[PDB]
Parts: C-alpha cells; structure tokens; sequence
C-alpha cells in the first residue's frame, strides 16, 4: 500500500481505526464522535509517513507540524499528543537516527538491562534516548546474543539469525536504511537430492510437496472443523495430527482396493451361476438333441402322435436354443467387465518408501523453520502468528548479520563479560548482582529504580536457575515459562577456496535415508558472495549432533555433498565452525515455539512486569520493578529479530510511562 | 467447512484411529488381511469359473437344427388340427410354442381355434388334463 496509509501498513497498524494501545491513550477521542477519530487517525498516518520517508534524522513535533496542513494542524495539542505517543512507543525515531535536540544535560531513573541481545539494545537506546541512565549487563564478550556472526579472513556467515523475512511492515526496513546493511534476494528454488546422490525427478518433488501441503491443510481441518484437540486428557501436537491425517490416507487407499475387488468378486460369481445355467442347458440340448434324432428316425408315414413328437422336440430343442444364447450375450458382457474392471485398478500404495523419504524432507524443513520435533508443536496453535508475516522477498545479510547489534550498541554503556547471577527487586528499588565471567571471584552489585530482563526463554527455563529472583517469580510467570517451548537448530559453516556448486541456486536439500534422521544436514545454503556453503541441522537431530564432535560432522557432509556433487569436486573446506545453541549457556537453545499445552497467551504472561510488595505492611501498592522483554514475550512475532527489536521498544515505552510519565493521555 | 480434495477424514474414522496406542496399527492390518482373504477368493471362483468355461466347448453347435421358413396359411388341414389338440395337451396356453409345432400357423389363428373348435375337439377337457400336470 502507498500514501500516508502505506505508513500505516508498513508500522503494522490499521490505516482506518484506532489500536486498544491508542484508545487507552486516547480515550477522549474513541469514545469521542467519528469525525475527531477520522482527523487523529490521519495524524497518527501522516507523522508515521514522515518518519519512515527519511529515519534517518530524528522527527520532531515541530518539524512535524510544519509539514501538517489544514484542518489537521489547527488542533496543536492533538498534534503534540500524537507525535508523543509514537515517539514514546517506537514507532518512530527508534534505532540509529540523527539527533536534532541533543540529549538532557541530566539523566532521569536508573535502569538495569540484562543482556545485549536486540531486544536488549533496543530498548537501551530508547530509554537513553528519552532521559535515563542505562546501563546493559551481558554475560558474552560481544553483543548481539543470538545475532552470531563468524568472521575470519573474507569468510562470513551468520551462526544465529540469518534472514529478515520481508520489508513489507518489518520494523529492520527502518534499520537497513539507517544503517547499511547488504540485503540480498533468496531465490526459493531448492533441488532435492536423495542419499544415493541424485535429484529428485520433477514428478516427484511436485507430488510430495503437494501431498505435504495437503497434510499440513488437513491437519488445519482436524484442529479448527472436528475439535480434535485431546487425546486421553493430554493435548494435541502437530506430529501427531499429521501421523493420524497419514494413517486415515493409508486406511482410504485400502477400503478402496476392498470395495474394488469386491466388485469382481460379485461380478466373478455372477458369471459362476451363470456358467452353471449354461452346463444344465446344453446337457438339457444334448438330450433332446437325441430325442429328436430317434423320433425323426421313425421313417413316414407315420401317425400324427410320432409327427407331433417330431415337431415338439423340434419347438423345444431351438427354445432351449434360443435361451443359451441370450446368456452367451450376457456371459459376454460379464466377461469384458471383469476385464474392465480388472484393468482399472485403483492406487497400490498411499506413499511408497521413497515417497515417504521426500516427504520427510519437507517434513525436516518445517521442523527447521519452528526449531523443534513437530511432535512438541501445538496441534491448534502453532501457526497462530501467521497472519502477521510480512510481505515481500526473504533477504539475507551479505556482511554479516552481527553489524546492526554492533551498530545499536554505539553510545551505550555495555559490561561486557559481566554475568547476571541474582536479581532483586522490592517497593523502594533494585539491586542486580553479576560475576565476571573469566573469573567468578569478581563481585559486582548494580542499583537501579528498574530491571529489563531479557534473558533467553530456555537461561529461565534453567534448572537448577543460572539466575535467582529474589522474591522468586510468582507461579503466574513461571508456569509460563514451562509451559512455552524453547527449541533448537544448528548451523554447519563450511568454508571453501572455490565455488564448486550451481551458483544460482540458493540453497538445496538432502534426503534422509531415514525417519529419525530426517534433519540430519537436510539442507544447504548458498548465499555469501564467497565460497562457503551452510549445511543445517533440525529436528531431532539438532540435539543428538551436539554430542558428536566437529571433525565427524564436518566428515558427514563432505561425504553428502561428494555423493551430491562428485567425489572429486568437494576439496577439504579451508575453515569449518560447528554451533551448539542447546549447549550455549547464555542461550540454551535457539528459539522459541508455541507448545502442546501452551497458546499465545503464555506470550503475554510472559511479558507483564513484576510488581513486588510492600517493603511495611499496609504501606500502598508499589510501582513496578521487573520489566521482560526478548523474542519470547511478543506474541505476534516471536521467535525472530524483528520480534525481539519490537519488544524492546515495547518496554522502554513501558518504563518511561512508569518512570518519566506519561503526559499524553490528557 | 470440508477438507482439502484428495484428502479424506471422517469424525467416525478418527476415533477409531485413536481408542489406543495400536488401534491405529490394529484398523490397517484388519484391511490388509480382508483384502488378502477377497483376493483369493477370486483366484478360486475364477479357477471353478475356468473349469465350467471348460466343459462348454465347441459350445452348442453341433446341436442347432436349421430353421425352415415357411408361409403362414389360412386353411387348416385335418393334420394340423391334430397336431394342434396335441399342443394344447403339451403346452397348455403357450400360443407361441403352439404356433411354433404347427409351423404355418401363426398366434392369431390359434387364439381364433381355441374358439371355433372348443366345441367339437373338448378343449376345454383338455387343458384340464394339462393344469394337471
């Protein structure tokens, strides 16, 4: 979409009615008449146009009225409140921008952010750039978290996210023009190419991904049209849906082969009685046939009894002629059906062995996309953030995707090394207590009015915890944190002196000889200008892989790709780097997943702050002190970076309104 | 509202899918031995229905005797009214067969002779002695 209603679209909010974010800040003007909601919306439209049109340098309210024309600059408090809405929130000036007013002279509030992952730096830059002193405390000795890149030499290839999945609505639009970033086009085209070595005919890769797709919409049919959501009081996952959706097929093509030859059968003794009428007919032909020979016999003249026995047995013999050959028709007509029918059979197999293969393959694809066995997925819910997914091509990072962490984290005060250990919050403030990770000797203990978590899902899953709160976290949020799913996804770097592959293909499959190891190395990915190819590991066997060490993993694919390619155009790679996310202990594990038993709902749980209690009893209800944020508490997009970013301007909207005030809601 | 074509899936199938941890594995084989069990109960029927096809050979040729085209006459000779009495006592009300024995007569002209000649050749007693039989 184009206009001032194109900058809707591309911030991810209706051009024609207003958020429940904008009515609880605006509730003059929703409960207000039609006409006032159709000006503030065309406010809201045409400063978020402005700031997308150049994001680059900061947009004041003033350079946004003198750009407002009438009616709609005649109200300058409502222009003033909505600038200050979105500027609070980050919809617009967030990321790396020009700054027209230079910053208070004196800080406001004192925040703690643990980790300096995106979600972590986003939200760092907001709160500095809105008056707070902020300080990041990260337990790596680089930023970026699960934004890993490797870098030696020329070689580089993201470890951690790699994509930025569409600019149509995607927040990294915004950053790829302020900081520059080589996006590249993914062309989708992918060969697949089976254990013996060799590509999948056409026939095939288009019946298999059809049938794959049909599997997925027919589990969709099982979920929201028969309510097959339980199964002996447990829930439904998606590996099970489809195991049954499979099995139903399986069951279709056999009651097919039964009602098809029970169709002969009941046309083959059809035939049966009627060959049995035609033995009794012609030994019934055989006898009068005799009879008529001795009667004609009797020389004439002869008396009309023996000439009536002439022209009887004469009668009776062409009627009993006439009967056989009417089912000599019939016994034909029997006969070419049965060849018919016999002809037409129907499908031997639902899926044949190398069928199901293929269809493993899209099967790991999937559990690579989700980062975990389909058999965790939930069954309803899983795909509940779809209807979000941006518009336009899939892009990669040709300098690696480490460069727009780094570039968030300029002007920001990061401890580096510094290992979050303990976290502590009451009714008059926080104090955060790290380790120095080279030595855990070193104690260092942080005061703050505020704490922003963003800690991975699966460093909060941790048990025994790697990090202690104190008060504990109320079962409210920790039996969200075991309900969700943290899942896992590995990456092999591959690092050649030479292009030995198709270069305009992207990326291309392998196909597992077995189940179990369908995400064993199923895929390959060509994308750096360089010789380096990404082989990756999903599914079940992301896990397995990380007790097998990098020389027998790296052996497993070059043995892949001598069958795929030829023994002798493969040489031994130049570098090779093997990530273990599920080991990482700042990570454990890759990302998030919408789980059996858990919904989108745990997303938000996730990510309502904490409120301790009073430090004197009967003393009033304290503000809030522990704010999360991190790709695991947005649950419109989660599991990504954009969802990540997203969250972070989320909460450093939060804590200002809490901290500085809100003076837009008048 | 109805699943994908080529897909099929019915509330009653996907219980039975589901009672247990093989009742899945259970539906399947209980086809899989009924479409064994068909199968060979074709290849029998179709090895009795070789043996009949059998005894049936060279069909019934040898046994047909050639049809004689004959005019259908007016005048009823004194043979044709005895051969007709003794149609009646073999084939009752059959006036086809009973055209057919006679050879020039056609239907009609029986229907008109079971009534001219009730009276004089007992027709009536006659087909009395055939219902009972």
């Amino acid at each position: 979409p184009s206009g001032v209603e194109g900058a809707a679209f591309q911030s991810r909010l209706p051009h024609d009615r207003m958020t429940s974010q904008e009515a609880a800040c605006f509730p003059d003007i929703i409960s207000g008449p039609q006409q006032t909601q159709k000006v503030f919306l065309f406010i809201r439209n045409r400063t978020l146009q402005l700031w997308l049109d150049n994001p680059k340098i900061q947009l004041t309210f003033e350079a946004t009225l003198q750009q407002l024309e009438a009616p709609y600059n005649s109200d300058t408090v409502l222009v003033h409140r909505v600038h200050s809405y979105l500027e609070r929130h980050g919809l617009i000036n967030f990321g790396i921008y020009k700054r027209i007013k230079p910053l208070p002279t004196k800080k406001t509030g004192k925040v703690i952010i643990i980790g300096s992952g995106v979600s972590g730096l986003a939200a760092a830059r907001q709160l500095q750039s809105f008056g707070m002193d902020v300080t990041l405390l990260e337990a790596r000795d680089r930023v970026g978290g699960r934004v890993a890149t490797f870098r030696k030499g020329n070689y580089v290839a993201d470890l951690g996210a790699m994509v930025v999945t569409g600019l149509g609505g995607n927040p990294m639009a915004v950053v790829s023009k302020q900081v520059n970033m080589e996006l590249a086009k993914i062309k989708q085209k992918c060969p697949l190419y089976e254990a013996n070595g060799q590509a999948v005919p056409k026939e095939k890769d288009e019946m298999v991904e059809q049938e794959f797709n049909r599997l997925l919409e027919a589990t969709s049919y099982l979920s929201h049209q028969l309510d097959f959501n339980v199964l002996n009081n447990k829930p439904v996952s998606l590996g099970q849906a489809l195991e049954v959706v499979i099995q139903l097929q399986e069951k279709h093509v056999k009651d097919e082969q039964i009602e098809h030859w029970k169709k002969i059968v009941k046309t083959q003794e059809e035939l049966k009685e009627l060959l049995n009428k035609m033995v009794n007919l012609k030994e019934k032909i055989k006898e009068l046939h005799q009879q008529y020979k001795e009667a004609s016999e009797v020389k004439p003249p002869r008396d009309i009894t023996a000439e009536f026995l002439v022209k009887s047995k004469h009668r009776d013999l062409t009627a009993l002629c006439k009967e056989y050959d009417e089912l000599a028709e019939t016994q034909g007509k029997l006969e070419e059906k049965l060849q018919e029918l016999e002809a037409n059979p129907p499908s031997d197999v639902y899926l044949s062995s190398r069928d199901r293969q293929i269809l493993d393959w899209h099967f790991a694809n999937l559990e690579f996309a989700n980062a975990t066995p389909l058999s965790t997925l939930s069954l309803k819910h899983w795909d509940q953030d779809d209807d979000f997914e941006f518009t336009g091509s899939h892009l990669t990072v040709r300098n690696g995707y480490s460069c727009v962490p780094v570039a968030l984290a300029e002007g920001l005060d990061i401890k580096l090394n510094t290992a979050v250990r303990q976290v502590r919050y009451t009714a008059s403030g926080c104090e955060v207590i790290a380790v120095n990770t080279r030595s855990t000797s070193q104690t260092f203990i942080y005061k703050c009015d505020a704490v922003l978590c963003t800690l991975p899902l699966g460093v909060l899953k941790q048990q025994p915890p790697a990090v202690q709160f104190v008060p504990p976290l109320p079962e409210w949020k920790t039996s969200a944190v075991q309900r969700m799913g943290f899942g896992n996804l590995n990456k092999v770097v591959l690092c050649f002196d030479r292009v030995f592959w198709d270069p305009s293909v992207n990326l291309f499959g392998h196909v597992g000889s077995t189940t179990a190891s369908r995400g064993e190395l199923f895929l390959f990915w060509n994308l750096y200008k360089a010789p380096i190819l990404l082989a990756l590991v999903a599914g079940e066997a992301a896990g397995i892989m990380e007790n097998i060490s990098d020389d027998v993993i790296v052996g497993r694919c070059l043995a892949i790709l001598k069958g795929i390619f030829g023994s002798s155009a493969v040489p031994q790679p130049k570098e090779t780097v093997v990530s273990r996310w599920r080991a990482d202990p700042w990570a454990r594990g890759s990302y998030s997943y919408v789980a059996a038993g858990s919904s989108g709902n745990d997303y938000d749980l996730m990510a309502q702050p904490i409120t301790p209690g009073p430090s004197i009893p009967g003393a009033p209800q304290p503000i809030p002190r522990l704010f999360f944020a991190g790709e695991h508490t947005i649950r419109n997009y989660p599991a990504t970076v954009h969802g990540a970013l997203l969250s972070g301007l989320r909460e450093a909207g939060r804590i200002a309104d809490q901290f500085l005030g809100a003076m837009y809601t008048l | 509202r109805k699943p994908p074509k080529g897909m099929f899936l019915s509330q009653e199938d996907v219980e039975a899918v589901s009672a247990n941890a093989t009742a899945a594995t259970t539906v399947l084989r209980q086809l899989d031995m009924e479409l064994v069990s068909v199968k060979r109960q074709i290849q029998n029927i179709k090895q009795t229905n070789s043996a009949l096809k059998e005894k049936l050979d060279g069909g019934i040729e040898p046994y047909r005797l050639p049809e004689v085209i004959q005019k259908c006459n007016a005048r009823w000779t004194t043979e044709e009214q005895l051969l007709a009495v003794q149609a009646i006592r073999k084939y009752g009300r059959d006036f086809q067969a009973i055209s057919d024995v006679i050879g020039n007569k056609s239907v009609v002209q029986v229907k008109n002779f079971f009534v001219n000649y009730r009276r004089r050749f007992n027709i009536d007693e006659v087909l009395q002695e055939w219902e009972a039989e």
